């Protein structure tokens, strides 16, 4: 098993650049990979001060105290039980997909071949991270091994539902990253002077005004709008 | 029958009755004739009379033949192998 | 006097009588947790029992707390109670709420009889007088003490009891001062309770080898901070183990001999357990004499190892694997070359069991695994009762180690306590750098706030053992006057801190007048009188009286008065 | 069902000294029930004799069940005599004995390792031999006779077999071994004699 | 295979087993008034014993 | 570091029978003369009123809290299916108000009523439980 | 033959002083602030203790650790943006 | 019968001797003494009392089935199940079996958390003041069980009746143009089109030219067995047929989930057979006390009740005529205090008949223009598991009477073997209003209205945006047993009495229809209603 740990091009991620220009691996070696993570810098601050107090205690002697008493609570695996918890669990189990996980992985891959399909037409380039039948491979495995930990010899659902997690916060994450322009400048002006501030409009009657209409979750993100009751209903939330 | 009376959703409902009528059949046979022999007890010879036996899990205070003994959790007793047998294949004392 | 010598075979018998039945379980043996001296005295109670097929039962008690919520919940049928290592310096009746006429049966006809029977054991020399002379149903193990050394007492107690003018009034003063002047002393140890119990078996005539090395561990015990007991009672041991030996000497060792010895014992640390080098780093003793915590103590190790001829890599060698030819000369080697730094008082006579093939071990080494088992074994009010639970559960561990069929759990004790003295050496030079000993013209104050591993000290064995290192350290420095330290540590979970108010020493081996005297503990009464008034959520309940669990915020003012108190 | 998987056919080690447990033995008494020409209670026991319980007198050998020597042995109430066989020229030339017939057994009484190991245990101070020796011809004799019985499996016929002087936990402990590969190899002759 | 129940022993063992335990009984209500205990700890476990030997006997049956 | 040792509790839009006038009164900061009275006037209120409106907005409390929206604990896209475990993009759902801001208003609530010696207040709190 | 230990030191200073470096990073600058320049802060604050040969961290050594990378992070800003870095950071480095 | 007091010290040696040894039972010193205190009273010498003691720990072995006999419920229980089988049988107790201690009613707020183990398991589940707060997985939940609720009760009843399987929605992307027959809850996409939702997923479906079952209401929130095929080349199931799920007989889903003792069950059902008069009387809707003209209707039927007063009067919802909102005003408006003074008039009205509010218990049934859920909804249909009403307005009513219960909005009644739910809502005007057209008398219209309620297997089979439900209290709302008897009260419905797969619906409807004061009588023995017009 390869385990590579690789940096995008630039150091940082740099979102406002194309997601294919941040890596530069190709699409055959990057379809090897099960799992594609892509972690991120928050800048957030209470995360922040989490994660300096956790490093500081860290470097003042105080892990050698609280992950020795974790251990010996029996919330923790030493590393010398662990490696042969693996070692038994990989020479016991061998887990095989039960019909019903199969039918739930087969329609899961559909749906995530289906929503690459549509994010490659909008975007007209074809995905720096590519989903194919090695990806469908990727979740069986995945499936298997979160079966095999529990030494179950068939996967159940519940290994299915995880695996697909797993995928969707690794792979998907890192394939759904994105950076036409005049509709999205008339949508944004037209509903800035119909809509006024402090009201709210219902989705379907924009859909009448009229497309995929990214405007919407952009203007989200200015914190100008917002979709609250369940998507039904847009309010334009005081900006 | 000297242990605990058990997840039960494992069974199905004819098992379940099975199960059920099986203990009071085995309750009968304790009373009808071999009354005076504990059927439903250990079937490992008694080899020692006396031994010693910790207490794991608090239970207050509980009355025996003629005294009472008081669980008093990490407590050590020494007394007959006779009178502990149910509470040490419940799972209260410990001890041989 | 209440039981003296000559009368302890009475006390057993009387204990037979009423609770021998094998009806019922009417015998309960309350032993105080956290003291090595009633963890052997109660294992030689639990064998002798085992033996007439006594029913019995053990209840480890940490706190006073404990013993009077057990007390309650104690039922009637138990008519015979054993308390092990506490109960005689408080009132007991009064403490557990007892009035004889309710525990009281055939009152007739000069005699009298009750329905329980309490028999405290304990070593801590202020006998409260109102247990030792005025209660029949306390039974006090005296060690003769009472018969010689309280006179007076009695004569004062007894004429305030029965006198319930002028002349008379001016007597009762002065017989009450006399009571007043017994108490106001500080609460030392006089004997163990180990070797009360061996005399109790030697009575009896149950007297083996391994009752004789319960009595040596548990009177080693108190070498460490009581070394004029431990010297007082050292020749009875080294009579009985010549007694108890078979005289088939110089025979071929066999898997089944079991050899008490009387050997030279080094005063080192785990000397057989551990390198050479790590006995002398880690000695208390040799710490106090080199001064090892600073830079230069190393550097003055390794020239001594150097001087002895004693290379370091055999020198860090684990003690079995060192060559024969160093091992065989350490009794040369030590002789030619410790009077240089002043470690003559390093050589000693010990106690060394060989069980067949399985190695020696001293009692010195034994003790400090059982406390080591003992230590680290395994909102505010909850917490602290979940600590209390541990360290009862300790107790059993320590309990197992006696047994030779568990040596892979004395194993275990020998390496909990070489990780306990490296810790305790960690924070000792950390505390010994930074100054953190605040001196005082009343007692030096020394309060851990924060660093490593803090969460050990909220142990009481574990802060005293601290405390006995940095009072050794203390000992030999001449320039230091003697005066008492007080120990704290907070807990940060409870946010309460553990005071724990140590006594002052003389150096090992300096045997003058005032060594004879012995030291005398004073902060029990000090802590109980600034208690009493302004009310500061003080817990004083540990069988140790000089222990305290104080809130983080009230530990000031609460040192404040302290200073502001003489009584000690 | 009510009796476990593991006691389906054998007897438990356990078991096999419960058996072993009610044999007579020899004891020196510490005590003396004896009443005298001149209350008490006495044992009245219905699974065994009592009457050499009633009238023990101190150090006066009498003989008492096992499990009941063992219980006054508990204490310092009576002493356990070896017997004759547990000594170390019996055991010398019992060991004689195995090494001059490689065919056939030696005439151990059948409870040899059980009593061996009981009184080893219990009564380790009543051996006029020393342990550490009597213990070290147990194993010898052992050995030479787990060696004569490896070579006698090897004559697992499906008619019959004769393991003559073999002791009870040696038997009891190849039970499950011989007595479930005769069946298969009896098993096979039949099926092969159907016509 | 499962060999024939003996009657007329297990009612005797039976009827000795309910005596016996009721004569450890009334010398125990005796006792609850020398020191003499062995000989009441051997009949107990010399009863615990016998009773044992029914209950596997019967499970086994 | 300094936290504000008093919390807050609004009943928005606060009428004045008498002299018509519309203001927020607090609870737990405004002193007591002026939560019974109104500013521009000095007119008392209705203790009755008082205690209708604490309770009308406890129970729009408690409707927001039930009729909120939930949303996606890592991309806050609003819930908008019925059946659904988690957001598509792996992320567990969480709502837009938190039962820990509605057990402290609710506390501020309880604290506000047995201070002022509120009976009704005081039986709605004890009849939500 | 010096190690200095980190025992007595505000970890809450420290954190608050990484919030505040993340936070004019991302806006307004360009330096890297990750993990790596909280930890740098601690290793400097070490090197300032083994200058004077202590064997544990001052508060001293501590604070000239801060401000030695906040100083560091300060300078490398466009000079619009400098003063208002310097006046938001000042509050760590009193002192000096 | 000879009174005396033995010590537990004497009774302890034969107590032990049975309860452990020929059972295994542990007693405490606590129920030692309490079992002893027993044994002296109910017997003297104490010498006679080992079938007692058998009979004690028989029945705690059949019933309770744990250790620590001694814990003064668990003994005080088995003592008190040994008098009543004792009384059926016909001491300590010797009379006749009072449905007292087998009738109560159970509040919205004390029923048994029962979530679905989604492969086949029915669990079981079971702080402060902000203790009844549900959690966010509460919310998540709330429809997943009921889906799972839904879909055994079609793999129970369609499969073997009728055999087209169901596949989950996620299943329909590959397939082009198969049929499928899907289970899933109808309900509008935020794009604006109508869509089914699946635990799996949803679709949009073309309800153009479909077929739908006639007697059913179609509304959005509700869960349908939708039949069509598939196409991928807009992602749409174009939907033929389209019916509710079939319903179930309670008898049925008692096997299933098993929950009855055999005692008990004799007892219920010989107290069936020997209580056959009683009468349960259901006053009609919107009893505004504010309206004088209604409350003298009141006095005339309390006086002819008096006569013959009821087991039961249940009084339905809107007891006010007006909502109750903090009102801005210097008058006796006082919305809290007006409705305290109908109350207190109430009882002036209520207190001058002695032979009635005796022997009667008066459960009230809240509404939508109640205190404390009239505040904020201001009389619109708000949160549906209505608290009851505030015990701070019921002082004189509830000194009054000796047994008067106020309890939620969808309540449940265990009178008997048999479970009787009573519901305050118009139900008709929403399912009316929010009912979708199919672009392809009165009783009919009931009747579909008790279909579509039964069929759905749930009180409100709304959204949540629709009808606002506590998350953790939906069960209260599902009708999984499908209960014997349900009072559906109405106002915007025609009286009737219908049945229905083993279910007795009647609806009382409006206090005054025209001039008359409606109320209805009900019978449980007999299982026979009859409405009771009294002219104003
Ligand atoms: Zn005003
Ligand atoms: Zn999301």
């Amino acid at each position: 098993s390869v385990l590579a740990a690789a940096n995008p091009i630039y150091g940082r991620y740099d979102d406002l650049k194309s997601p294919g220009d941040n890596i530069d691996f190709q699409t055959t070696i990057l379809s090897r990979f099960d799992m594609i993570f892509i972690v991120k810098d928050d800048h957030n601050e209470e995360r922040d001060i989490s994660i300096a107090n956790h490093v500081i205690n860290i470097h003042t002697g105080n892990a050698n105290a609280m992950q020795n008493q974790q251990e010996e609570n029996g919330s923790e695996i030493s590393i010398e039980k662990m490696k042969r918890y693996i070692t038994y669990c990989r020479l016991k189990c061998a887990p095989r997909l039960s019909p019903q996980a199969a039918e739930k992985l087969s329609s899961n891959f559909v749906t995530i071949r289906k929503q690459l399909l549509i994010n490659e037409l909008e975007s007209t380039e074809r995905s720096s991270i590519p989903i194919t039948i090695r990806q469908l491979e990727a979740i069986i495995r995945i499936t298997e091994s979160l079966a095999k930990l529990e030494l179950s010899p068939i996967a159940q659902e519940r290994h299915v539902d995880e695996a697909i997690r797993l995928f969707q916060a690794s792979t998907m994450d890192a394939a759904s990253q994105d950076p036409s322009l005049s509709e999205i400048r008339r949508f944004e002006q037209e509903l800035k002077r119909r809509l006024p501030i402090g009201w709210s409009t219902s989705y379907q009657t924009l859909r009448r005004e009229f497309a995929l209409d990214k405007a919407l979750y952009a203007l989200e993100k200015h914190e100008t709008i917002q979709l609250r009751h369940q998507g039904q209903n847009i309010y334009r939330s005081g900006v | 029958n000297g242990l605990d009376l058990m997840d039960t959703n494992n069974l199905s409902h004819q098992e379940q009755e099975y199960l059920k009528e099986y203990c009071d059949l085995i309750t009968d046979l304790k009373s009808g004739d071999l009354v005076d022999i504990d059927l439903s007890g250990s079937l490992v010879p008694p080899s020692d009379v006396f031994i010693d036996v910790r207490v794991l899990k608090d239970a207050g205070e509980i009355q025996t033949e003629y005294g009472v003994f008081n669980l008093i959790k990490d407590s050590q007793f020494f007394v007959r192998q006779s009178d502990v047998e149910r509470l040490i294949q419940q799972g209260y004392l410990q001890k041989i | 006097m209440y039981y003296g010598i000559s009368q302890f075979s009475e006390a057993y018998n009387k204990i037979l009588r009423n609770s021998s039945s094998h009806s019922s379980c009417q015998l309960v043996i309350f032993v105080s947790c956290l003291n090595i001296d009633a963890l052997c005295a109660t294992k030689m109670l639990s064998l002798l029992f085992k033996k007439q097929l006594v029913q019995s039962q053990i209840v480890p008690i940490f706190g006073y707390s404990e013993l009077r919520r057990h007390y309650s919940q104690l039922d009637d049928n138990i008519n015979s109670l054993l308390l092990v290592g506490f109960g005689g310096v408080i009132d007991l009746e009064a403490f557990l709420e007892i009035d004889p006429q309710e525990y009281v049966i055939d009152t007739d006809s000069g005699e009298q009889s009750f329905r329980r029977d309490i028999y405290v054991l304990d070593a801590h020399r202020p006998w409260n007088l109102d247990n030792i002379f005025g209660s029949q149903i306390i039974q006090c193990f005296d060690d003769g003490t009472v018969d010689d050394t309280l006179g007076e007492q009695k004569e004062a107690y007894y004429k305030l009891l029965e006198l319930d003018r002028k002349q008379r009034k001016k007597q009762i003063h002065e017989y009450e001062g006399v009571l007043e002047e017994y108490y106001s002393q500080g609460t030392t140890v006089v004997n163990s309770i180990s070797a009360q119990i061996y005399s109790l078996l030697s009575a009896i005539g149950e007297t083996n080898l391994s009752n004789l090395w319960l009595n040596i561990l548990g009177t080693t015990s108190l070498d460490i901070a009581y070394a004029q007991v431990y010297n007082r009672l050292y020749p009875l041991l080294q009579d009985e183990v010549k007694r108890l030996t078979p005289s088939s000497r110089n025979s071929v060792k066999t898997p089944d001999t079991l050899t008490l010895n009387i050997q030279p014992d080094y005063y080192l640390f785990l000397l057989r357990h551990s390198s050479l080098y790590d006995s002398f780093y880690y000695s208390n003793y040799v710490n106090a004499k080199l001064s090892l915590w600073n830079e230069n103590g190393k550097k003055r190790l390794h020239k001594m190892f150097a001087r002895m001829g004693i290379p370091l890599s055999t020198a860090q060698e684990t003690w079995l694997y060192m060559d024969h030819s160093i091992k065989r000369e350490l009794g040369i080697i030590f002789d030619k070359n410790l009077d240089r730094y002043g470690l003559q008082d390093i050589i000693r006579d010990g106690f060394v069991r060989t069980l067949g093939y399985r190695g020696s071990i001293s009692a010195s080494e034994f003790v400090e695994a059982l406390t080591a088992l003992l230590e680290v074994g395994n909102n505010s009010a909850q917490k602290l009762t979940n600590l209390r639970k541990r360290w009862v559960s300790n107790f059993w561990l320590s309990w197992d180690a006696l047994d030779d069929r568990k040596v892979e759990l004395l194993n275990r004790g020998i390496q909990l306590a070489q990780d306990l003295q490296r810790a305790i050496f960690n924070t000792g030079v950390a505390i010994l750098e930074k100054k953190l000993i605040k001196h005082l013209r009343i007692y030096r104050l020394c309060v851990l706030q924060d660093g490593p591993d803090l969460d050990l000290y909220r142990n009481p064995l574990t802060l005293l053992r601290l405390g006995n290192w940095l009072i050794e350290c203390c000992a030999e420095s001449e320039d230091k006057q003697l005066l008492p330290m007080v120990l704290a540590s907070i807990d940060e979970n409870t946010d309460t801190y553990l005071v724990a108010g140590l006594t002052p020493r003389y150096p090992r081996g300096l045997d003058t007048i005032h060594t004879k005297k012995p030291i005398l503990n004073n902060f029990s009464m000090a802590f109980q009188q600034i208690t009493a008034e302004t009310d500061a959520k003080v817990r004083i309940d540990n069988f140790e009286s000089s222990i305290i669990e104080i809130r983080r915020e009230d530990l000031s003012p609460f040192l404040e008065k302290l200073t502001l108190s003489g009584l000690l | 069902m009510s009796l476990p998987a593991h006691l389906q056919q054998t007897f438990s080690p356990e078991e096999i000294q419960f058996i072993v447990e009610n044999e007579p033995i020899k004891i020196f008494p510490r005590i003396t029930t004896r009443q005298k020409i001149r209350n008490h209670t006495r044992w009245q026991l219905i699974t065994t004799d009592d009457k050499a319980l009633n009238n023990m007198v101190a150090m006066r050998s009498t003989e008492v069940v096992l499990w009941i020597a063992l219980l006054l042995k508990q204490q310092s109430k009576c002493s356990i005599v070896a017997p004759q066989w547990l000594t170390t020229k019996e055991l010398d030339r019992k060991i004689q004995y195995e090494k001059t017939h490689p065919d056939r057994f030696s005439e151990l009484p059948w409870n040899w390792l059980v009593l061996a190991r009981i009184l080893f245990n219990k009564a380790k101070d009543d051996f006029h031999d020393p342990i550490h020796e009597l213990r070290g011809k147990i194993q010898d004799l052992r050995e030479i006779r787990q060696i004569k019985v490896l070579k006698g499996l090897k004559y697992l016929n499906e008619s019959h077999l004769q393991l003559d002087n073999l002791s009870l936990l040696e038997i009891n402990e190849l039970r499950p071994f011989i007595t479930e590969i005769m069946d298969k190899l009896r098993e096979i002759h039949t099926a092969s004699l159907t016509a | 295979e499962l060999l024939p129940y003996p009657h007329q022993l297990m009612k005797r063992l039976l009827n000795r087993i309910s005596m016996q335990s009721q004569l450890i009984e009334n010398i125990s209500m005796g006792f609850l008034d020398n020191e003499s205990k062995l000989p009441l700890l051997c009949m107990e476990t010399e009863l615990e014993r016998l009773k044992f030997v029914i209950r596997s006997y019967i499970r086994c049956r | 570091e300094f936290k504000d040792p008093s919390l807050s509790l609004v009943v928005p839009d606060f009428l004045c029978e008498y002299c018509f006038f519309i203001s927020d009164i607090d609870f737990c900061k405004a002193a007591p003369e002026s939560i019974f009275s109104c500013v521009r006037c000095h007119k008392a209120f209705n203790q009755v009123l008082l205690q209708e409106h604490l309770i009308q907005k406890l129970r729009s409390d408690i409707e927001s809290y039930l009729i909120q929206d939930l949303r996606c604990s890592r991309c806050h896209k609003v819930k908008r299916d019925y059946m659904s475990a988690h957001c598509p993009c792996a992320g567990a759902w969480e709502g837009t108000l938190p039962r820990e801001s509605i057990v402290q208003k609710l506390n501020v609530f309880k604290q506000v009523a047995k201070y002022y010696g509120f009976d009704i207040l005081l039986s709605c709190i004890a009849d939500l439980t | 033959k010096i190690y200095p230990k980190l025992h007595q030191m505000d970890m809450d200073k420290v954190s608050r002083v990484y919030a505040d470096l993340r936070r004019e990073s991302i806006s307004t600058g360009s330096f890297p602030i990750t993990v790596r320049h909280l930890e740098s802060i601690l290793r400097i604050a070490e090197s300032f203790a083994k200058m004077r040969l202590s064997e544990f961290v001052s508060s001293y050594d501590l604070d000239r650790a801060i401000k030695v990378v906040v100083d560091s992070f300060v300078d490398a800003q466009k000079v619009s943006v400098r003063r208002q870095l310097r006046r938001s950071f000042a509050i760590y480095t009193l002192g000096h | 019968v000879l009174p005396v007091k033995i010590q537990p010290p004497l009774l302890r040696p034969l107590a032990y001797r049975v309860l452990s040894r020929k059972y295994g039972l542990s007693i405490k010193s606590d129920g030692l003494s309490a079992l002893a205190e027993f044994v002296g009273t109910n017997i003297g010498a104490n010498w006679r009392q080992g079938p007692a003691t058998i009979k004690f720990l028989e029945q705690f072995a059949a019933v309770w089935k744990q250790q620590e006999r001694g814990l003064f419920i668990d003994q005080s229980g088995v003592k008190e199940v040994i008098q009543e089988m004792k009384e059926r049988e016909k001491p300590e107790s010797s009379k006749a079996l009072d449905w007292r201690d087998y009738f109560k009613v159970i509040n919205a707020s004390q029923q048994q958390r029962f979530s679905y183990n989604p492969h086949k398991m029915q669990f079981i589940f079971v702080g402060g003041i902000a203790g009844f707060l549900p959690d966010i997985e509460d919310k998540v939940q709330m429809f997943l069980t009921r889906y799972y609720l839904t879909n055994d009760r079609v793999m129970r009843n369609e499969n073997f009746q009728n055999s087209m399987s169901i596949t989950p929605i996620k299943n329909l992307l590959g397939r082009d143009a198969q049929n499928f027959l899907l289970l899933g809850l109808l309900n509008k996409n935020f794009k604006g089109n109508w869509s089914l939702e699946d635990p799996s997923g949803s679709v949009e479906i073309d309800i153009s030219q479909t077929i739908p079952t006639q007697g059913h209401y179609y509304v959005p929130g509700c869960m349908v067995l939708v039949e069509g095929i598939y196409y991928s080349v807009g992602n749409k199931f174009h939907v033929t047929s389209m019916t509710l799920p079939p319903g179930e007989r309670r008898e049925i889903t008692l096997e299933t989930i098993g929950n009855l003792d055999k005692d008990l069950k004799i007892r219920l059902h010989l107290l069936e057979k020997e209580l056959t008069d009683h009468k349960f009387v259901i006053l009609g809707a919107n009893l505004f006390l504010d309206d004088l003209k209604i409350m003298t209707a009141l006095s005339k039927i309390l006086q002819k009740l008096n006569d013959d007063p009821p087991t039961l009067l249940i009084w339905q919802g809107s007891f006010t005529s007006v909502p109750v909102f903090a009102s801005m005003s210097s008058r006796n408006i006082s919305s809290s205090t007006q409705f305290k003074n109908n109350f207190d008039a109430l009882a002036t009205l209520l207190s001058r008949f002695d032979n009635l509010t005796e022997n009667t218990t008066m459960i009230f049934i809240p509404g939508p223009n109640d205190l404390w859920g009239s505040m904020v909804s201001l009389g619109a249909s708000g949160t549906l598991p209505q608290d009851p009403i505030p015990s701070a307005f019921t002082k004189k009513i509830n000194k009054v009477c000796k047994n008067v219960v106020w309890s939620s909005n969808p309540t449940r009644i265990a009178y008997l073997s048999q479970e009787i739910v009573i519901f305050r809502d118009d139900l008709s005007g929403r399912f009316k209003r929010h009912r979708l057209e199919f672009p392809f008398q009165k009783v009919q219209e009931t009747r579909k209205l008790v279909k579509t309620i039964l069929d759905q297997g749930h009180l409100s089979p709304f959204l949540d945006s629709l009808r606002p439900i506590s998350w953790d209290l939906d069960h209260t709302l599902t009708l999984c047993p499908i209960p014997s008897t349900m009072v559906l009260c109405d106002t915007t419905s025609a009286q009737f009495d219908l049945t229905y797969n083993g279910c007795k619906v009647i609806n009382p409807g409006s206090f005054i229809h025209n001039r008359r004061a409606r109320y209805m009588e009900y019978v449980p023995s007999s299982k026979k209603t009859i409405q009771e017009e009294i002219y104003i």
